[PDB]
Parts: structure tokens; C-alpha cells; sequence
């Protein structure tokens, strides 16, 4: 959440750094139509 | 349910209970982190001969 800065980051647990891709379309998240390498 | 809209609609009715369960687990995990820090802090703050 980082409330004081108000900036936010998304973390994938125990997933290879290379696997996840920006604007990922291979996996579909039912809960959110839109979600917002290191 | 795994990606089922109807179970998600049922979840919306029971959403408040589901949110409470997450908050309790999140609070317990934070308390476990606090216990780890204090125990290590007692070990630390002592000068050590190599």
C-alpha cells in the first residue's frame, strides 16, 4: 500500500523473475479487469 | 470457487466475513515478524571478538 508516498507495487510470490510479463494476458484474473522484471 | 461468477456473487453476500478472516491472518503474521525482530535485537547490540 505504501500510504505516505501513495505509490504501489505488485508482488508475485515464489514466481521466477523471467516468467511474469508486463500486461500479462496468458493468465486471466476474474476479480479485476485491470490491475496496476525487478 | 475457481473462477466461477455465481460463487463470486454468493461471496459478495458473505464478503464482510471473508474480509475479517484475511485481517486476522494478516495481523497474526505481523505479530510473528515483531517477535522475530525483538528476539534478534536481544542477540544484537553486543560487541563480538572475531
Amino acid at each position: 500500500y505504501d500510504k505516505e508516498t501513495k505509490t504501489h507495487a505488485t508482488l508475485f510470490g515464489s514466481v521466477a523473475c523471467e516468467h511474469i510479463s508486463s500486461t500479462m494476458s496468458q493468465y486471466s484474473r476474474s476479480t479485476r479487469s485491470m490491475l496496476k522484471p525487478v | 470457487c475457481n473462477g466461477f461468477q455465481k460463487c463470486e456473487q454468493l461471496l459478495r453476500e458473505y464478503g464482510q466475513f471473508c474480509s475479517k478472516i484475511n485481517q486476522a491472518l494478516h495481523g497474526a503474521n505481523l505479530r510473528q515478524d515483531d517477535s522475530v525482530r525483538n528476539l534478534f535485537a536481544s542477540v544484537k547490540s553486543s560487541q563480538s571478538s572475531p
